Formats: C-alpha cells, structure tokens, sequence
C-alpha cells in the first residue's frame, strides 16, 4: 500500500483497465481512453482517497500516470 | 458545529458592544432624513451633490423603464448588452479620457474583478494600508503577495516596489481615501511605480464627480492617468453600481477572464440611463454650481469648528470628520445633535485608530447655509 500503487490503482479503477495498462508513461487520455470528465473524476478521486484538495491549474497538468505520482509525492 | 461558531461568534461581538442593528429611514439621502415620523438634517449620507432626488435623473430612470422594461434579461456576454450599457460606457471612456470602459453592479464588483483577472499567484499587489474595504477584501482573496505601506508614504512604497518579486506589480490605492476624506500624492506614487514596471490603478469612489474640470476627478485634477481606473456610481453619480476605465487590449482582457462581465447579470438598462443623465448633469454648468456650492459649504463649516476644541481632517472634500478623542464624549455629542435636528454618526476606535474617536460628517450641495448654520450652532449650544 504505498504512494505509487495507491495512485496506479485509482487510475485503474477510474478507468477501467487493468494494472497491466496503467504504466508510469502511460497517458490518460493518449492511452487509456479517458474522456475529460473521467479526468476531471479521476483528480476528485486523487483528492478523496488522499483527502487533498489539487487545484484546477494543477489538475490540468496531470495527463499521465507519473505525473500524477509527482504530484502527490512532490506537494507533500 | 456551525450553531456553536456562530454563537460564540455573536457572542463575542456583543461583549465588545459592537452588536450594531440597523435602523430603518423613510429617506436617506440628500439634504433630509426621515427616520419614524421624525425629519433630521441628513449629515450620513453619501449623496455629495445632492444628484439622488435631481428631476432629469428621476426621468431618466422613468423613461428608460418605459423604453427597455426593467431586467437586461441576462449578462452582457449573451443578450444583456444594451446599446444604454454601450452608449454610457462611450460616455464614460470620453469623459475620463480613456480608450475603453466596463460597466459594473457595484464598487466591489469591478474591484474584485480586476484583481481577480489580473494578479496571478507570482504577482505582488502595493495597497495603501488605508485602503477601503471593497480594494482590501479583493486583494486579500487573491492569490498574490498582498504588501500594505504606510498611508501615502511614497519612500515606502519605493522600498516595497524595489524588493524582488517573480512576477509583475500592482499598486492599488484611493483618489480619495474614504475614512479621513484626504487626497493622494497620485503624481509621486505613478512617477515611482513607473520606475519599477508596475501599473497603478485607483479606485476614486469619493472624488468621481465631485473634483476636478467637468468633475472627473482625483486623478484629472493631479494630471495622472492610471493604467487602471475605478469609478464608482453610489456617491457623488447619486444612483448605483461602478466602471472600469482601461485600454482597448486591457478592457479585452477583462472581457474575456472576468467572470464578473461574463456571468453576472448586466444592470437593468433604465439604470444606465439614470448613470447616462447624472453624468450629463455632473459635466453641465450645474455640475459646476454643485461642486462649487459644496466647496463654500465645507469651507463654511471649516470655518465655524474654529472655535471649538474639536480638531478636523486634512479634507477639502465632502468628508469632514469632527474628531472628539473620546467614546463616550463622542456618542453622547452623536445624539444630542440627533436629538436637536442633525443626524450624526459617531466613529469609535473599534474600527479607527484609538483616541480619535470622530463624527463622521458628510455635506451635500443639496444642503443651504442654514443648514450648516444650525450644525454649528448645535456644536456651540
Ligand atoms: P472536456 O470535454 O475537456 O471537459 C472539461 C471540463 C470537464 C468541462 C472542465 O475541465 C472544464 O474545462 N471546465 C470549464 C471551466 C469550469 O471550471 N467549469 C466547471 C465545469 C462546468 O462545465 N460546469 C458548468 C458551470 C460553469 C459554466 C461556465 C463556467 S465559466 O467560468 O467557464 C463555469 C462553470
Ligand atoms: C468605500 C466606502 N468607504 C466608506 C464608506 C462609509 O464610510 P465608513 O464606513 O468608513 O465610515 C462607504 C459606504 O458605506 C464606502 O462605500
């Protein structure tokens, strides 16, 4: 239950796919078929399991996995 | 829980003595005040020339009902753009000497909506410690460096402009500052904001109207043209709402980051006749006989505090506070003039600096020498 598995399996679950897919330089919308409001539900996913609030700048910067991990583990 | 916050919170308020209700008038501005069944001398409003009960503004509001209804229906990014909320916004642009101007609801919409589309997170905003609320409250809310210098303290607002910053500047402050009526060094502070790249914009809610040529205000009459221009309507225009004056690439900015502009409901357009013909009186040779009727008042009320220990403000505006230095000698001075005919607020040091507990007063062209003639005689028994 670390950072990077909690973040590869909520990506997982938001999505659809399997763990297999969600790779670091996977993108959510190039590579795992994500309509903008699965992302857009994906960063309120990012902001319940973690209990963090990610503003809407920021979330637009968030389009692949690793960003995602960067994020969540650069802030805090 | 909320209850609990609230309570505590009330609670608070009414062990300062701070729990202060409003009272309900039959009429408020200009020369009168109806409160009960009572008339009073009005010396609280904020009605500088008397404009809130002229007869061609009071038209104006009729025939702009009967011309366009009431509600603009929506805001001005969709059907809500009237050819009224254009042709004010020419005027205004003319008037002011600027290439563009934005119509507001109110004072702190067009403040609140300026620096919310303006100043970033890496942005630093210069305000007057001074500054009104509608100025101060906005740049607080705002992401940015919020950096107050002393009230206008030109060498310090150097220091402050000369400190490194990652982003852009922004100095904000009053034409004419609302609690002491005083003017700002415009000239001293645009000369030292220039030096360091940033912009200036000031809001001139007490001075639109009232001062200069054709009444345009603090900055026309000290030769200074701000990168931004805040107006308000709610004083001396004697109606209601604001406007931004810019450039034509600064107002399209706004145009299209401001949600202010884009969301909110335009006023109704029989308003913007009303603001179309106060501003045509405000620049008509009454305008100047208003103007020039409230400077011999404030001269003659300047005149006759002589006498009297009390000591008065550097303001040769319609702001004239009388400062006593006591709460108690101050609120019992309040309501023996209310109880001779002359309605008077009192300002105590919960909300102004400490001793100098003062009676906020304010003349109206719409007042006569009489008028003024019995405040004095009041404050000499
Ligand atoms: P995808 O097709 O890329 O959609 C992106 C969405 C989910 C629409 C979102 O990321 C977005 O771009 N939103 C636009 C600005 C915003 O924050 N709006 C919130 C979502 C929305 O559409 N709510 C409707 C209410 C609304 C309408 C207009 C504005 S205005 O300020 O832009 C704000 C809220
Ligand atoms: C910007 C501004 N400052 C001041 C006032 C009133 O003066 P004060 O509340 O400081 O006594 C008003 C109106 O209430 C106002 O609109």
């Amino acid at each position: 239950s670390t950072i990077e598995e909690r973040v590869k399996k909520i990506i997982g679950e938001q999505l659809g796919v399997k763990q297999e897919e969600v790779t670091n330089n996977a993108s959510f919308v190039e590579d795992l078929g994500a309509d903008s409001l699965d992302t857009v539900e994906l960063v309120m996913a990012l902001e319940e399991e973690f209990d963090t609030e990610i503003p809407d700048e920021e979330a637009e910067k968030i389009t692949t996995v690793q960003a995602a991990i960067d994020y969540i583990n650069g802030h805090q | 829980s909320w209850q609990e916050k609230i309570n505590a919170a009330l609670d608070a308020r009414r062990a300062a003595d701070a729990l202060r209700r409003r009272y309900p008038v039959a009429q408020g501005a200009g020369r009168w005040l109806v409160a009960d069944d009572r008339q009073y001398l009005n010396f609280s409003s904020n009605d500088y020339l008397g404009l809130s009960h002229h007869p061609q503004i009071i038209r104006a509001w009729q025939q702009g009902a009967e011309q366009f209804g009431i509600g603009s229906g929506g805001s001005g990014h969709v059907s809500g753009y009237s050819v009224v909320h254009q042709a004010l916004e020419e005027e205004l642009a003319e008037w002011l000497g600027y290439s563009r101007a934005l119509l507001f609801i109110s004072g702190f919409a067009a403040n609140q909506a300026v620096i919310a589309a303006m100043m970033a997170k890496e942005d630093r905003i210069a305000a007057d410690r001074l500054s009104h609320a509608s100025l101060l409250e906005a740049a607080s809310l705002s992401p940015s460096q919020l950096r107050r210098f002393a009230h206008n303290d030109v060498t310090h607002l150097a220091r402050l402009l000369a400190s490194p910053c990652p982003g852009q500047q922004m100095v904000v402050t009053e034409g004419v500052f609302s609690m002491d009526g005083d003017s700002a060094p415009l000239a001293e502070i645009q000369q030292v904001t220039q030096q360091h790249n940033g912009w200036l914009m000031v809001d001139d809610a007490h001075g639109t109207g009232v001062i200069g040529e054709q009444g345009r205000g603090s900055c026309w009459l000290q030769k200074v043209k701000p990168e931004l221009l805040v107006v308000t309507f709610g004083k001396g225009f004697g109606v209601s709402g604001a406007a931004v004056l810019c450039s034509s690439t600064v107002a399209d900015y706004l145009l299209q980051f401001a949600r202010h502009l884009i969301y909110s409901t335009s006023m109704p357009p029989a308003q913007a006749q009303a603001l179309r013909a106060s501003l045509a009186v405000i620049r008509s040779d009454e305008g100047d006989a208003r103007r020039e009727k409230l400077a011999a008042l404030i001269t003659r009320f300047r005149a006759g505090v002589q006498d009297l220990p009390f000591t008065l403000a550097d303001s040769c505006s319609a702001i004239q506070p009388l400062i006593v230095g006591d709460n108690s000698r101050a609120l019992q001075l309040a309501e023996k003039l209310r109880q001779q005919g002359c309605w008077v607020t009192a300002i105590r040091p919960p909300t102004v600096p400490a001793g100098t507990a003062r009676l906020r007063l304010t003349l109206t062209a719409a007042h006569e020498m009489q008028d003024i003639d019995r405040l004095l005689e009041v404050l000499h028994g």
